[PDB]
């Protein structure tokens, strides 16, 4: 009297050999496991890369004054960069939003003078803000152009700026920024540090940010009530709307960006040059970088029950633990294998449960149903 | 294990929906007054007073569990004066300290702004914070007691210097009545500074620019010297990751020197967004607790650690922590407390928050003579969101030898667990045929011919000395855990013990039967039984069980 | 306030040319980014021209590109489409626009539209049925005031 | 292409009714691209709402503009019979500028005098362009074919 640990296969689709929401890139899609307890299962998964897919670019713009000169090379990005990435798909659309910091004390001057003209008199600054939509997502290059380039300046007090209330709501906005069921770049370029979750003390603010949209008249209306958010809430609403993070900070600050890099899934960094002469190179090298690897990740799974990944890439390269989820150096219509192991320990749930995998940045999941023996 | 979380004996206060009640706690003991045990809450966006010119100003409240119902406003701050000072949205009440029994406590408004030249093109604002002494009783009348307490006032404004500066966010007395010490994390472009005062007021200036030193705040003899004081302030923003700055007063200068620095390894962890110190395994060196809420990995299913720095002999380069990981996104150590001895051991024990676990939880871990015990020996949940944003203990606050634990919000409720008495029972069992003979008859009723008298006998001690109450307790006599060759006449009295130290017994006999390696009998006892009265719990960090072998012969 | 007039349209022989007119009037002419849409005898809205606020550059869809032109003169405020190599389907009520936030590309104000066609007895007959056709809709309307 | 489908064709409504409109696109727009213009039969197309569900000036409130990603919606509160007209929705997302084919609302003696006096001659009013309307574009017929 002995019942095993069995493994079949649902939906099996091959890999495509053309809209996005049609193509095949990961085989099977559906499969049952039945686990009895301390026995693994093994099943593997083909990832195979399919042709670039369109592109939806949103480029996040610190605007302290100190990015001013900044602009005149972002101000014909617009155009250049859509004939720069026709290599890669002429399905392009880009898009604009600014920020520069949350607007109480300390983090910038309340006095009515300096509320209207934060920088030094001489110089024109704005009012500051926390986050304006300029330009929703769209392919009007020209328009991109023409709007960046009236653009106003503006600035602050303290270095350390509040970028991280812009991500969260270009990730969770998506009704309003128009983000397409496609590759979903954002480039975040700065020139300074970040504010995060527990730095809104100082200015009263304590509630933790509710990864909610709260975007009227393309401005961030409750920067005043919610705290800055946490890595662990953006890299949440980041890999769940599908966004691919592209920070292009300068020399200066790239150690941190590197390191938030790391923590960040399907994100690059590279460094911004001077006056943002390089951004263009920028992008589609990081471009290139992403979208060139594969990372898989998993919902979340019943206690007791462990998942095991092991990946076998091109040129030989063998990942496992916690690198067996990602795969380098794949080329259009380069195929790759995972080999994911998974055990359960308990009789935990009494009936079936279901988690999903799925490469990162893309909508494409497999469907693992887990029914338990006992 | 010992906290009462029985929601008959929980006691729950609320505030004004949107204060913020809750925010800040402490444990105050007023004396000569009155002997009141009180617990003051901060509330930094509750309602402006009338000739504040302010919509909301914050405040502090005070609340006595052997009063009624709703906390009580504390009266003070009700001067305003538009030309000069702003305290619209000051928060007061962003934090609360008691120095000690009968001594005095400090309040603190960290956003309360000094105005210049009001309506004019040559109009100024600087953020100095501002903070408040009281009395034993919540009150101002002594003359360094109450009034104003605005060091960075006066001094090179600019945000580069003091004009930023936020005077208040932490501040806490050291505990021999000696000094005050204030955080002040605006300061030298929010480089942030300490400040000691009441020979000499010593500052800082160790840290970079944009680091918010003087975020927390907690001071100990025990440190780095036995009888040299150390100041201990995080620095959330220090390096992106956060760092604890440990501080001496120098003998000669008005200074703050570094004489250690912790730092955080996560990114953006706030490394140092609270810290405690406690003496966790009793050996004369103060170790120290520090919370880093958003401590954030690679693999990502951790939110929010606590780093637990075990002293050696002032020695910390070569100490190691001990880290507790909360679990995923949950701000686990935004709150570590000193909360004293709750089962009175003999060892401090500390309590964590975790506001975002579910509503909110507070872990207690244990103090051991091996350090700290990393499994938490009791978790308290909540009932409102962000449960655990603030905590406070140290204080025995019903009179009954035993330090109690209050609990925050950021959901304008405060929320008191109550230590219940531990009972230590000592079993003994005394089966009398030490080893059975099987070649032996005898005239008990045993068809067998061989009968066992196992007897057990349990006595109680219990802190503290004086405790010598009714325990009404149910033991148990059992063998053979898993075949079944003795039986008896399960065995089960209902027993009872008037006081401390003396024995109660209870007996039975074990027929054996007819047809081999030792058997084992086990005696357990469980405890059963009937502002409100707490009830003894058990010592459940003793064994529940005691054990014998007989053997054959 | 803002007032579109359109001007031009007529009769065209097909391969022939047309150009329209429309003179802005009530607003800043130059801040703004001007278009030309049109409405076929299937009364349906067909985009045709677009120019930026200061004519930097200009869209069109693909269907009238190299035929039409459109241009605006920053003095004299009018907007101008010039057609060429004309057809039966560009028979339409030309209409001219303004976009009010070139962010959302919404056309606030709509002039009144000058008609472009492309290439007795019996005419009256149509017409007359049309007037009868609506004095029998008029009527219980009529009767119904009355009552 | 962005291909905006308006559905329904024509709907026959009374007033105080309460229609309902969709407006589909191919692909994704951002709900700042997606704007709903209303056309009285005679007169030329007048912006209704812009950005999804803001009313442009001049509207009453009894217009409501709603949706997101593919699917939006525009839907009049409780019909009068003035709202008779075709309602066209735009993408303003891509190049080129699409618009949907439209939805002509329109209405159903008996029930005719349980109207006001004044909407019986705003009813009038609105009669008359639409007949010219008809009648010129037979003298253009007829030119062309002459
Ligand atoms: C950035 O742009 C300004 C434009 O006037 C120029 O003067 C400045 O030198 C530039 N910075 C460089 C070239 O590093
Ligand atoms: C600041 O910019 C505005 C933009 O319209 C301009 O009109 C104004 O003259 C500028 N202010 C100064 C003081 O130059
Ligand atoms: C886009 O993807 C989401 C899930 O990622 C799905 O629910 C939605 O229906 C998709 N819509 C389109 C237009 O592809
Ligand atoms: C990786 O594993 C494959 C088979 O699983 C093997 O053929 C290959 O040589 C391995 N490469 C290395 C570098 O170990
Ligand atoms: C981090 O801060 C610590 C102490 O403030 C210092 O020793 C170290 O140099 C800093 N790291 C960097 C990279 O500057
Ligand atoms: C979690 O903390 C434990 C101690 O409670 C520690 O042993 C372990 O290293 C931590 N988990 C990690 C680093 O994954
Ligand atoms: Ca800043
Ligand atoms: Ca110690
Ligand atoms: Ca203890
Ligand atoms: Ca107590
Ligand atoms: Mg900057």
């Amino acid at each position: 009297e002995n019942p095993r640990g069995s493994k079949d296969i649902k939906k099996n689709k091959n890999v495509t050999n053309l809209k996005p929401e049609d193509i095949t890139q990961i085989q099977p899609q559906q499969l049952v496991l039945r686990l009895r307890s301390g026995e693994p299962q093994t099943f593997t998964l083909k990832f195979k890369r399919a042709e670039d897919y369109p592109i939806d670019l949103y480029y996040l713009m610190d605007l302290s004054y100190s990015m001013k000169d900044d602009l005149e090379n972002v101000k014909s990005l617009g155009t250049d960069l859509m004939n720069e990435m026709r290599r890669i798909t002429s399905d392009f659309r880009i898009g604009f939003g600014s920020f520069v910091e949350k607007t109480v004390m300390p983090y910038i001057s309340t006095t009515p003078a300096k509320l209207r003209n934060p920088c030094t008199s001489e110089q024109n600054c704005t009012s500051p803000f926390s986050y304006k939509n300029v330009l929703s997502l769209t392919n009007k290059g020209e328009v991109f152009n023409e709007l960046v380039g009236k653009q106003r300046i503006s600035g602050n007090l303290d270095s350390p700026e509040g970028g991280f209330d812009a991500i969260m709501q270009v990730a969770v906005c998506g009704s309003l920024i128009g983000w397409r069921n496609v590759t979903r770049l954002l480039v975040f370029s700065t020139d300074a540090g970040f504010h995060f979750a527990g730095d809104g003390k100082l200015g009263g603010i304590v509630l933790p940010n509710d990864g909610q949209c709260h975007l009227e008249n393309n401005m961030y209306t409750m920067s005043h009530y919610y705290d800055y958010p946490s890595i662990a809430h953006l890299v949440q609403k980041l890999s769940e709307n599908n966004i691919q993070t592209i920070f292009a900070v300068t020399e200066e600050f790239q150690p941190v960006y590197k390191e938030l890099k790391n923590l960040i899934p399907k994100s690059a960094v590279g460094t911004l040059s001077a006056n943002s002469s390089n951004v263009i190179q920028l992008i589609i090298d990081a471009y290139n970088s992403l979208s060139s690897e594969v990372i898989l990740e998993n919902g979340k799974l019943s206690e007791g029950v462990t998942i095991s990944y092991k990946s076998y890439c091109k040129n030989g390269v063998n990942g496992t633990g916690e690198n067996g989820r990602k795969c380098s150096n794949i080329s259009i219509g380069d195929e790759v294998q995972f080999e994911i192991s998974i055990t359960s320990n308990k009789c935990p749930k009494k009936d079936s449960d279901s988690f999903k995998i799925r490469p990162l940045g893309f909508t494409e999941e497999v469907e693992v149903i887990l029914q338990y023996i006992c | 294990f010992n906290l009462d979380t029985r929601e008959d004996n929980v006691i729950r206060k609320y505030g004004d929906p949107g204060s913020l009640f809750g925010f800040s706690l402490a444990m105050h003991w007023q004396l000569q007054p009155e002997d009141k045990r009180l617990l003051l809450v901060g509330a930094p966006r509750a309602e402006a007073l009338p000739l504040q010119r302010a919509n909301r100003t914050g405040g502090l409240y005070s609340c006595d569990i052997t009063a009624r119902g709703p906390c009580t406003r504390i009266e003070f701050d009700n001067d305003a004066d538009p030309t000069s000072e702003s305290k619209e949205d000051q928060w007061m009440g962003v934090t609360v300290q008691s120095q000690g029994p009968g001594g005095k406590v400090v309040t603190c408004a960290h956003r309360y702004e000094k105005r210049q030249h009001v309506n004019t093109k040559q109009e100024s604002r600087d953020i100095f914070g501002r903070c408040y002494v009281l009395s034993q009783n919540l009150r101002i009348e002594d003359d360094m007691d109450g009034g104003d307490w605005s060091f960075c006032d006066g001094r090179l404004r600019g945000h580069e210097k003091f004009g930023s500066c936020q005077q208040g966010v932490a501040a806490t007395f050291t505990k021999d009545f000696h000094y005050i010490v204030f955080g002040a994390p605006g300061t030298y472009n929010w480089k942030g500074i300490v400040r000691v005062e009441q020979d000499g007021p010593y500052e800082v200036g160790p840290v970079p620019a944009n680091s918010y030193l003087g975020f927390s705040l907690d001071s100990g003899k025990g440190i780095v010297s036995k009888d040299e004081i150390t100041f201990v302030s995080g620095a959330p923003r220090a390096n992106h990751s956060g760092a604890v700055v440990l501080l001496k007063r120098d003998m000669k200068s008005a200074h703050l020197l570094p004489e250690h620095i912790f730092d955080g390894e996560g990114l953006a962890s706030s490394f140092g967004y609270d810290v405690a110190v406690v003496d966790l395994n009793k050996d004369g060196w103060q170790d120290i607790v520090i919370g880093a809420p958003q401590y954030f990995d690679r693999d990502g299913e951790v939110g929010g650690a606590v780093y637990v720095y075990m002293n050696q002999q002032g020695r910390w380069n070569n100490v190691k922590p001990i880290r507790l990981n909360g679990t995923k996104d949950s701000m686990f150590g935004i709150a570590v407390k000193n909360i004293g001895d709750i089962n009175q051991d003999g060892y401090p024990d500390i309590a964590v928050g975790a506001p975002y676990d579910d509503l909110g939880k507070v872990f207690i871990y244990h103090g051991s003579a091996n350090g700290i015990n990393t499994k938490p020996t009791q978790v308290l949940k909540g009932i409102s969101p962000y449960f655990g944003y603030s905590i406070a203990g140290n204080m025995d606050l019903d009179r009954n030898s035993y330090p109690d634990v209050a609990v925050g919000s950021l959901s304008d409720s405060v929320t008191i667990f109550r230590s219940r008495p531990v009972i230590n029972i000592q079993k003994t069992i005394t089966v009398t045929p030490n080893r059975i003979d099987l070649r032996q008859k005898t005239a008990c009723g045993a068809p067998s011919g061989i009968c066992l008298q196992v007897k057990s006998c349990f006595e109680y001690t219990a802190n503290p000395a004086g405790y010598n109450p009714s325990i009404s307790i149910v033991g148990t006599l059992e063998a053979e855990k898993e075949s079944s060759r003795v039986q008896f006449r399960k065995y089960t009295q209902e027993l009872t013990l008037k006081r401390q130290k003396q024995k109660v017994c209870m007996e039975e006999t074990l027929w054996l039967q007819d047809n081999l390696r030792p058997i084992p009998i086990t005696a357990s006892v469980e405890i059963q039984e009937p502002l409100p009265e707490v009830l003894p719990i058990l010592n459940s960090d003793e064994p529940k069980t005691a054990h014998i072998d007989v053997h054959f012969l | 306030d803002v007032k579109l007039v359109e001007s031009g349209g007529g009769l065209v022989k097909p391969g022939g040319s047309l150009k329209l007119s429309c003179a802005a009037s009530g607003f800043t002419f130059s801040s703004y980014t001007m278009s030309w849409v049109r409405q076929t005898p299937e009364k349906r809205l067909e985009w045709v021209a677009t120019i930026s606020s200061g004519g930097s550059y200009t869209y069109y869809p693909d269907s009238v590109k190299g035929r039409f032109t459109i241009s605006r003169d920053k003095a004299k405020n009018t907007l101008y489409l010039q057609m060429g190599s004309l057809k039966s389907e560009d028979t339409a009520m030309y209409y001219c626009t303004r976009i009010g936030y070139d962010e959302d590309y919404a056309m606030d104000h709509w002039g009144q539209g000058t008609s472009v066609t492309v290439c007795d007895p019996m005419m009256e007959q149509e017409i007359e049925e049309i007037r009868q056709k609506y004095q029998s809709k008029r009527q219980p309307i009529l009767d119904a005031i009355e009552a | 292409q962005i291909v905006v489908t308006q559905r329904p064709t024509t709907m026959a409504a009374s007033p105080g009714d309460k229609i309902i409109i969709t407006c589909s696109v191919s692909s994704i727009i951002s709900s700042n691209y997606l704007h709903w213009y209303s056309q009285k039969p005679g007169f030329s197309p007048k912006l209704l709402i812009y950005r999804t569900s803001n009313l442009a000036s001049g509207v009453p409130p009894r217009f409501s503009g709603s949706g997101s990603g593919t699917s939006y919606s525009l839907t009049i509160g409780t019909m009068e019979a003035e709202d008779v007209a075709t309602y066209y929705c735009q993408q303003g997302s891509d190049i080129p500028l699409t618009f949907g084919d439209g939805t002509k609302l329109d209405l159903k003696y008996e029930f005719l005098k349980s109207w006001t006096v004044e909407d019986l001659q705003k009813r009038l009013l609105a009669l008359d362009p639409m007949m010219e309307q008809e009648i010129e574009e037979i003298r253009q017929k007829y030119q062309c074919k002459r």
